[PDB]
């Protein structure tokens, strides 16, 4: 399956992670990283680098991050520049991950998964009133 | 020369606060913004919110003296027109040095502070300050001090040399 | 300040409010519950409960939830039900957490609070492209 790999600051990265397998069970081909202060970009790259190493990536690379601009951002945008089947999105949140870890499945598109990350991700944000 | 295009440099310790950022970009019609400081670049928190709200259409990028020398040095922005954003003019006169083509200085605001003497409404230099300024102006490079592009330009020599002589 | 209740499946609610925290710098008037698989709403209801005898409820409460739906968002849902400034938002994420937790301390209404976070954890969702 297409590879998705969480980054975000601190080590929410990992939970997010756990509550998705709680809900749909462990995921192969998932990978993480932590930001931790006193590192910068460049640590983030080859620890990004060592999880790809560990993931398929035939079919793409999908990074889901916490906010744009952020180092977790800047680090995997450095990543995927040139590199076709690779993305980054931002605003990561429960919905949009279950719901590409989901789709991933029926084996979509690159262009089908990201685009599904990202409503999935804005409709996920509902308020109940 | 026929590399980028300072299209305005502007001095401000708060580097992107107000609309001042907002109002000058459409101004100065720029696309870019690089920010030199190192107390910032050091700042991985500070950097997140600058980019996060930096205006749309216009990016902000945060890069130290040492690789915005670097960064000017590639042609890759040949013509480019991109706006310099600098804390202090000490840092100035080090881009001048490294062969960094600056034709005029424009002193947007700089936070008082005690033991320096204030020459504007929201303007402050030390003998540090004062002395970078002068070394500009001897290069023939213009210095001109004001807040806003709507607000009268002052000459920071004309301010200083009633302050110090 | 209103505050801030996060629940999510699982024990990723600490961690958000954490990294957050590692944006901002510490906060107060904010609280936080895991969701264990054995537990059902009920138990969740007390959990808030307590988080919420703790927190200065004057102004209203914002409860910040993982997804539509979930145990999290069910029994937030069954405190918020007939209560004056108190509501439930289903697709927490960092751009939601870090652009509330700011426009908190500038004193909004509710309403506003409430607008403001549904906007930027939305707007947070961009892929980079």
């Amino acid at each position: 399956t297409i590879a998705i790999v969480i980054g975000t600051h601190g080590w929410a990265a990992e939970q997010l992670l756990k509550t998705a397998e709680m809900l749909l069970g462990e995921q192969e081909n998932v990978g993480w990283i932590d930001f931790v202060p006193g590192e910068n970009a460049e640590t983030l790259i080859e620890k990004y680098n060592a999880q790809l190493a560990k993931l398929d990536t035939t079919k793409g690379v999908l990074f889901l991050v916490d906010t744009w601009g952020g180092s977790p951002f800047n680090a995997a945008s450095r990543i995927v520049v040139d590199k076709e089947h690779y993305e980054v999105i931002a605003g990561v949140n429960i919905p949009m991950l279950v719901e590409t870890l989901m789709a991933r499945d029926d084996d979509p598109s690159f262009d089908e998964l990201v685009a599904l990350a990202v409503e999935t991700g804005r409709e996920g944000v509902k308020a109940l009133k | 020369n026929d590399y980028m295009v300072i299209g305005l440099a502007r001095i401000d310790d708060r580097l992107i606060h107000g609309q001042v950022a907002t109002r000058w970009t459409k101004e100065t019609n720029v696309s870019r913004i690089i920010v030199v400081s190192d107390e910032v670049a050091a700042d991985t928190v500070r950097k997140t919110l600058l980019t996060q709200v930096a205006p749309p259409g216009v990016t902000a990028h945060v890069v130290d003296v040492a690789k915005m020398i670097r960064v000017y040095n590639n042609p890759k922005y040949a013509g480019e027109r991109v706006m310099l954003l600098f804390t202090n003019p000490t840092d100035v006169e080090r881009l001048v040095e490294g062969g960094v083509k600056i034709t005029s200085v424009n002193v947007g605001g700089m936070a008082f502070r005690q033991g320096k003497t204030q020459v504007n409404n929201a303007v402050s230099v030390d003998e540090k300050d004062i002395e970078a300024f002068k070394k500009l102006n001897a290069r023939g490079i213009e210095l001109e001090v004001r807040k806003v592009s709507t607000d009268p330009k002052l000459k920071m020599m004309d301010l200083i040399s009633k302050i110090d002589k």
